[PDB]
């Protein structure tokens, strides 16, 4: 057949706004992403000492709730999975099952050295060397344990990424 | 404190014949729950193969002679049953148990690095 | 070229350029160890396909910097004492013998010490 | 002893003036502190801006240049030997 | 520190546009004496208000409006902001400044989620060097 | 899978590259290669990327859907799976997708068209531009994927563009380009086993008379592995399919019993017979009203065409692999949609086939 | 962060002490004689996903070449970015040299 | 001892079929004159003909698939090592340590 | 009190003993242990002595950095302490303290080397969780939540 395929169309994250229908779908993206960024409800998946710093983020001094962050005890009501602690072999299948039960859109944060890459227990017979061998991880928070501000920097970094999403402008342009 | 379901006391047997009665009894107990093993674990194979592979593992130890080896292999024999009944293992473990699978020529192993 | 960019030399040949991203360091072209991987070969990799090489870490090569220091010259003594110019925040105190007609560098700092009487020959 | 202490004797921020009298009239226990530390007292010279020049402490017998032979104070090598009493020695 | 009087006084001292920015990113209306600006452009203030609570006597005003990144605070001021030092890095004694023998450029924030994210690589050459083959012909 | 995807640890490409593998073939091992799976976020790409990264082969995955690519990384170790944002209307991105690669795979394709791309631009324009750029980037091997009835003379648009797509690849890359023509691939969350399980299938009698041959998606994924790692497959065309002949009308009914779904199937809308001139009309309307890919006009013509086997091409016996029959794999892919659990073996499924055709 | 002398030479003399203390074995050091004879390291990695942030390497360094800067806000999108090689650590030592001096001056006598 | 104790240890079959252990007593190091590390008997496993060590492509690490590379056992009698090796059914081979031959050394010998 | 350790014999403090063995008694005892801690903490603030904080034995404690960089023997000991370690005379021990959870103890076996031969850790929570079945027998689901909290089960210690 005939296909007049250009070569100079910029990729989606680079494409400037030209017509009105770009802004219409961009606005639907901002309003949708702003709500998801602001209602940042994680899932209480604290496993070990990394969870103690997770609770301190919700303490009065830092007060995660002031930013719209409410820890939820169920995957159905949660969209963020925070892996805070060591992922053992015995815990690994349960972590995958809990991850699969979260409705989209979902993001996973890896907190501390155990979740990231094993940490102190990297050469153990019962520890998974990085939770990214079981679930996809969207951002890695470093430390043992990461300070409460280090965890909030990880959450703030992810929100900046969620606000950069173009789920609906992608349909209008990339699709 | 009370023991959990399908538990048994741990006694070191001293007679060879006594053990085989326990060994044979335990075998049907594996066989009896085979359909439930499929149902509870949602196995993709009919219960016939589940009964099939249980029998093979018993024979693997058939020819032990010394008694102290006989008990420990029976003590651990019961434990694997008890965990299987009570749904303690996850579906991933049981699938991988029954999902397991001629050696290459000398040139072939040599060609790919061998061992 | 790829001739200087892939072999270590005591001193370079051409003047280094800070904008050239293929240099081993912004202030030195060739590597300064025999087993140091050249930076040109290091970045010729798939993981750099969609990166911005200007923003990768490029610390200034310390070999070129340390030879920009003047030689300390000791007066009427053949032994220099060096401690990193920080005392408790420097290296352990090491005594350097300057009998030989050359500048003996310090084991830790890399500062070069000599005798004043030997300066004229050294500066030739 | 651990008897109750007047509120103005605790290092926390406390009200002054008309609000102090309101605070005493309405609180259940008037000598309970708000818990917010005094800004002018708590950590005011931060740990990184102190004035004390630290000096390594050394007790004399074990830090002296004299009368300080190491074998006198080498306790790690004077550990009690392990002796087991069998029936025969009893 | 929560009464509307504390917000009224800070609102009047700053003026609208300065306070509107704090009403957009800070969520609180504060006013303080300016201490210095860092290489990225952030300005660091100190609060003299007698009612401000213990850990809230210093703060920042980031350069951007809709976004803030904590990695944008220059390292010198990152320590002062956290109540780690009493001397701001613009009041340093010349016998306490760091001596850098290399040019210092503009501060670079955390580059993750961009193309400037650091890429690790091996800095060592391979440990075996294969033979450079040559053919020689018999007499 | 197994324990080592190669037959040798040294593999020289058409371009003089000597690739030496290290390790036993597990996660920490490497093969020295570097593939580029296009459309790796697609149904077939995910299995193909998984197998390559499982054995330490670096895989560049060009993507456009930012979230859909995240789950690809779990398959590979650190630094193995790499992500390059791209668009087939952008050339620079594709010239970076294949820059460092040693194998190029092209799974991009469509049976539907959109407001920004037609079937002509995707099945023909994209594959051509990939092969042209993959050739100029010094890639030793290219593997291409097309439909099962690639025939440039077909009145259907899908097989019209898929057939021409084969030519423009070999006319761009050269006479070394391998070609794979898989049959309808069935797997978990497969587009084929989906519409067979969908309850309210409008126009069922029109759509399900089409006859095909089932084929395992994993075997297609494993077949693509053998093709890339073997240099004797260059320039060869593969027609991948199964042995036993199955018709969707047979499957849609054999499935019906496994799902266990009297009055309800008629009331629930499981059967929605339709006059064809209406289906051509409703599917016409949803092309410009629906924002999602609906069962369109071109797909309707395909329902009038049974699968054709181009007997001049090769099969699984060339690869020394036994094709897997849908009898043993139909059940485990309908358990998501499914006393004692009713388990169907190979014998149970074949007997269930007899009942459907018995009046 | 890996530090420098005021003269600019790297502080580390590739002594490999920090590698031997490190409880988690997060450090990989490869060294040899430099081009001009100095005892320098050409490869130096810290697996920041394996370090337990314990400060032993800092205590054991005889020349204060390896320290821990007060930075905590460096969370990364990918885990590859948490494998700090010698280029990365020396770039941190330059970035945070002023703040390292803040802490070293204050807590020098206590060590 | 005589029992096939390996059937209860749960160790992989490959330690019996595919690996070779070594019973040896560590030799005195040339650099140092201490003689204490050479008084306990040790067991170590042979390396693998391939996959013992290979360079990680990304960071240049030392990857390995040998799960016995960092396993060294200690004993105080030679027999206990051999008995333990026999109990596990290991395919071992013993390395007899060399014995230094006595030579009397006299200060006066420098002239006589 | 049974084996006073680390200046716990110098300060004066009381202990609280229950009588009903229920959750309310353990709640009261802990709230008393708060105020007894605040009673010790003040004394340690007033009785703090000057002097070294570690053993004046450079063969088990690293020398100060200033002395390390100026005195040869300090550099030797600093070197061998951070690479070889310090040797512990052979034997074994069982040291228990009054941890906040309960009695925590370690059974360390030494071999004359620089690495422990064995280290068993006796976590109070591990012994408590065994008694959970013996206590929860005859209680309701909202009552189980109380019993877990009254046991103080941090599962790092239980699953050491
Ligand atoms: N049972 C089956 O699936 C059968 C399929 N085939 C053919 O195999 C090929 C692979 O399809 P399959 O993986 O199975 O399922 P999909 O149809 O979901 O795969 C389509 C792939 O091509 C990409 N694609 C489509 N349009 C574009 C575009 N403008 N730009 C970039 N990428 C695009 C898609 O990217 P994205 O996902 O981001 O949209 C996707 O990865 C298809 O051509 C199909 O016709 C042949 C026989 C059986
Ligand atoms: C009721 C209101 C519902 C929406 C409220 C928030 C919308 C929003 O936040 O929309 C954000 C938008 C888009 O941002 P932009 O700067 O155009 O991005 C692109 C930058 N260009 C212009 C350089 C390309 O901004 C507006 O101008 C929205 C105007 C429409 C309202
Ligand atoms: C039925 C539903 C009812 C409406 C629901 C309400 C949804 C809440 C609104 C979301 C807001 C939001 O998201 O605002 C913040 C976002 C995200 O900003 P950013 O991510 O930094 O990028 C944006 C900034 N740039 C691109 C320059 C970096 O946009 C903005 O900054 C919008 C900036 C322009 C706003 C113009 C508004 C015009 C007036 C509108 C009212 C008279
Ligand atoms: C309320 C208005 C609904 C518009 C939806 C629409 O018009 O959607 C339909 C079309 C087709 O494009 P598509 O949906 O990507 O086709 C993919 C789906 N198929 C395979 C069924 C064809 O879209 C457009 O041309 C959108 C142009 C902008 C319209 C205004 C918004
Ligand atoms: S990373 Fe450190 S703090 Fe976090 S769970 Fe592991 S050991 Fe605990
Ligand atoms: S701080 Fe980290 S790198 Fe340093 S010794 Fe401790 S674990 Fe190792
Ligand atoms: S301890 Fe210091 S000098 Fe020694 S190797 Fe480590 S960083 Fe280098
Ligand atoms: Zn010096």
């Amino acid at each position: 057949y005939s296909s007049d395929l250009p070569t100079d169309i910029p990729v989606l994250s680079k494409r400037p706004h030209t017509n009105l229908l770009d802004y219409t779908f961009t606005t639907f993206d901002k309003m949708k992403n702003w709500a998801r960024k602001s209602s940042f409800w994680p899932m209480t998946f604290g496993l070990a000492c990394c969870a103690v710093e997770m609770m301190h983020v919700s303490a009065p001094r830092y007060d995660q709730d002031r930013l719209g962050i409410i820890f939820r005890a169920s995957p159905r009501q949660s969209d963020i999975m925070i892996v805070a602690g060591t992922v053992t072999n015995k815990m690994a299948p349960a972590l995958r099952q809990v991850y699969d039960q979260m409705p989209y859109p979902r993001w996973v944060i890896s907190m501390g050295s155990c979740a990231n890459g094993g940490g102190y227990y990297h050469y153990s017979y019962s520890v998974v060397r990085g939770v990214d061998r079981i679930v996809p991880v969207d951002i890695y928070v470093p430390g043992c344990p990461p300070t409460s501000e280090a965890l909030m920097y990880g959450v703030f970094q992810l929100q900046k990424k969620m606000m950069d999403g173009q789920t609906h402008r992608m349909w209008y342009r990339s699709y | 404190t009370n023991p959990t379901a399908f538990a048994q006391t741990t006694r070191y047997v001293k007679d060879s014949t006594e053990m085989r009665t326990l060994v044979l009894n335990l075998y049907r107990r594996y066989l009896r729950h085979s359909r439930g093993f499929v149902n509870n674990y949602n196995l993709d194979i009919p219960a016939s193969q589940v009964r099939t592979k249980i029998r093979q593992e018993f024979e693997r130890q058939r020819f032990v002679k010394d008694l102290p080896l006989k008990n420990v292999l029976y003590m651990k024999a019961q434990m694997e049953f008890q965990e299987l009944v009570n749904f303690w293992k996850q579906q991933c473990h049981v699938m991988q148990y029954f999902e397991s699978i001629k050696g290459d020529s000398f040139v072939q192993k040599f060609l790919k690095g061998a061992q | 070229s790829t001739k200087e960019l892939t072999t270590a030399r005591i001193k370079d040949i051409s003047k280094p350029d800070e904008n050239n991203l293929q240099q081993q360091a912004p202030n030195r072209i060739s590597p300064w160890s025999k087993s140091q991987k050249p930076r040109a070969e290091a970045q010729d990799n798939v993981r750099f396909a969609v990166k911005d090489l200007a923003k990768q870490p490029r610390p200034y090569a310390a070999i070129d910097l340390i030879y920009k220091q003047p030689i300390r010259y000791i007066e009427h003594d053949n032994v220099a004492v060096c401690d990193g110019n920080g005392g408790a925040q420097g290296h352990p105190k090491v005594y350097i013998n300057l009998d030989q007609n050359k500048a003996i560098p310090c084991g830790y700092c890399g500062l070069r010490f000599a005798q004043a009487a030997f300066k004229e020959d050294i500066e030739s | 002893s651990g008897g109750p202490v007047p509120v103005f004797k605790k290092y926390t921020t406390g009200s002054k003036g008309i609000w102090e009298k309101i605070r005493q009239l309405l609180t259940l226990v008037p000598n309970r502190s708000t818990g917010n530390p005094l800004v002018k007292n708590y950590r005011v010279p931060p740990p990184g801006s102190q004035t004390l020049k630290y000096k390594d402490p050394v007790t004399i017998p074990a830090g002296d240049i004299v009368k300080n032979q190491y074998y006198d104070r080498d306790h790690r090598r004077n550990y009690p030997r392990l002796v087991a009493f069998d029936q025969t020695k009893v | 520190s929560s009464s509307i009087q504390r917000t009224l006084r800070n609102l009047w001292k700053n003026g609208f546009k300065k306070s509107f920015k704090q009403l957009q990113g800070y969520n609180d209306i504060k006013s303080g004496r300016l201490v210095g600006t860092d290489s990225f452009g952030n300005k660091f203030y100190e609060v003299d208000d007698p009612v401000e609570i213990h850990m809230r006597t210093r703060f920042v005003e980031y350069t951007g409006f809709w976004r803030q990144d904590m990695s944008e605070v220059e390292p010198g001021w990152h320590y002062w902001l956290a109540y780690g030092t009493d001397v701001p890095p613009n009041q340093l004694k010349p016998e306490e400044k760091s001596v850098r023998a290399y040019p210092v450029k503009k501060h670079v924030p955390n580059l993750t989620y961009t193309d400037g994210a650091y890429v690790p690589y091996n800095t060592a050459r391979p440990k075996c060097a294969t033979w450079d083959p040559k053919v020689t012909e018999r007499p | 899978v197994s324990t080592f995807p190669l037959k040798s640890d040294i593999n020289i490409t058409k371009s003089g590259k000597t690739l030496l593998s290290v390790g036993q073939g597990g996660r920490s091992s490497r093969t020295g290669f570097t593939a580029t799976v296009f459309g790796g976020t697609g149904f077939l790409g995910r299995v193909v990327v998984s197998k390559l990264a499982k054995h330490g082969t670096n895989v560049v995955v060009p993507f456009r859907n930012d979230r859909a690519r995240r789950q690809l990384k779990v398959n590979g170790d650190l630094g193995v799976v790499n992500f390059v944002e791209f668009d087939i209307r952008n050339l620079k991105s594709i010239e970076d997708s294949v820059k460092y690669s040693d194998i190029v795979i092209n799974l991009i394709g469509t049976e539907h068209f959109s407001k920004n791309f037609s079937i002509e631009d995707v099945n023909i324009g994209a594959a051509e531009r990939i092969a042209k750029a993959a050739k100029e980037a010094g890639v030793s091997r290219l593997i291409h994927v097309s439909s099962y009835n690639a025939n440039p003379s077909s009145s259907s648009d899908f097989y019209a563009t898929k057939g021409i797509g084969e030519q423009v690849v070999r006319d761009n890359f050269g006479p070394d380009a391998t070609i794979v023509r898989p049959a309808p691939m069935y797997f978990r969350n497969s587009p084929f086993l989906n519409e067979l399980l969908q309850i309210k299938a409008l126009g069922g009698n029109v759509i399900f008379k089409k006859e095909v041959y089932p084929v395992h998606a994993l075997q297609v994924g494993e077949a693509i592995e053998r093709i890339a790692f073997d240099d004797a497959t260059a320039g060869q065309t593969y027609e991948l399919f199964g042995k036993e002949r199955y018709s969707k009308k047979e499957l849609r009914e054999m499935i019906k019993h496994i799902i266990h779904i009297g009055y309800y199937p008629y009331s629930a809308g499981f059967y929605l017979p339709a006059p064809e001139p209406f289906l051509y009309a409703f599917a016409l309307i949803r092309q410009y009203i629906s924002s999602q890919p609906r069962f369109n006009v071109d797909q309707l013509k395909r329902s009038h065409i049974n699968q054709e086997i181009d007997q001049s091409a090769k099969t699984f016996t060339d690869l020394g692999m036994v094709p897997d029959e849908l009898s043993e794999y139909l059940y485990r892919y309908v358990k998501p949609h499914i006393q004692n659990r009713t388990v169907y073996s190979k014998e149970d499924i074949e007997k269930l086939r007899d009942y459907v055709n018995t009046p | 962060a890996l530090r420098r002398y005021p003269s600019g030479e790297e502080r580390c003399i590739a002594c490999k002490l920090c590698e031997a203390v490190c409880p988690a074995q997060a450090i990989t050091i490869e060294a040899e004689e430099r081009i001009d004879g100095s005892r320098r390291t050409y490869k130096y990695d810290i697996d920041m996903t394996k370090c337990i942030y314990c400060g032993y390497c800092q205590e054991s360094c005889p020349v204060d070449a390896i320290v821990e800067t007060p930075n905590v806000e460096y969370a990364t999108e990918t885990r590859e970015e948490l494998l700090y090689n010698k280029e990365k650590l020396l770039a941190n030592g330059d970035k945070w040299e002023q703040e390292i001096q803040y802490a070293l001056d204050a807590d020098a006598p206590y060590r | 001892t005589d029992l096939a104790k390996e059937l209860v240890s749960g160790a992989p079959k490959e330690l019996i079929t595919e690996r070779v252990a070594r019973i040896y007593q560590e030799a005195k190091a040339a650099t140092q004159s201490g003689q204490h590390n050479t008084e306990t008997w040790k067991i170590d496993w042979d390396i693998l003909n391939k996959g013992n060590r290979w360079e990680n492509d990304l960071m240049g690490y030392q990857s390995s698939s040998d799960y016995m590379q960092g396993t060294i056992l200690k004993f105080d009698t030679r027999e206990g090592a051999i008995r333990f090796a026999k109990g596990q059914g290991w395919d071992y081979y013993i390395q007899e340590p060399k014995v230094r031959r006595f030579v009397k050394k006299d200060y006066s010998a420098n002239f006589y | 009190k049974s084996q006073p350790y680390d200046a716990y014999d110098k300060v004066d403090f009381d202990i609280a003993v229950g009588t009903k063995g229920d959750c309310y008694d353990r709640y009261l005892i802990r709230m008393t242990e708060f105020r007894q801690s605040l009673r010790i903490i003040e004394q340690c603030c007033n009785q703090m002595p000057p002097g070294p904080v570690k053993v004046e034995d450079f063969k088990v404690a690293p020398p100060p950095r200033a002395l390390m960089k100026e005195d040869m023997e300090a550099l030797i000991h600093h070197f061998l302490l951070y690479t070889k370690g310090y040797a512990v005379p052979a034997g074994e021990t069982y040291t228990a303290i009054e941890a906040p959870k309960g009695e925590m103890a370690v059974y360390v076996v030494s071999d004359g080397s620089e690495r422990p031969y064995r280290c068993k850790i006796r976590a109070p929570g591990f012994a408590h969780l065994g008694a959970f079945d013996h206590i929860a027998r005859g209680h309701f689901l909202p009552d189980a939540v109380a019993i877990i909290g009254t046991m103080d089960l941090v599962f790092g210690e239980v699953d050491r």
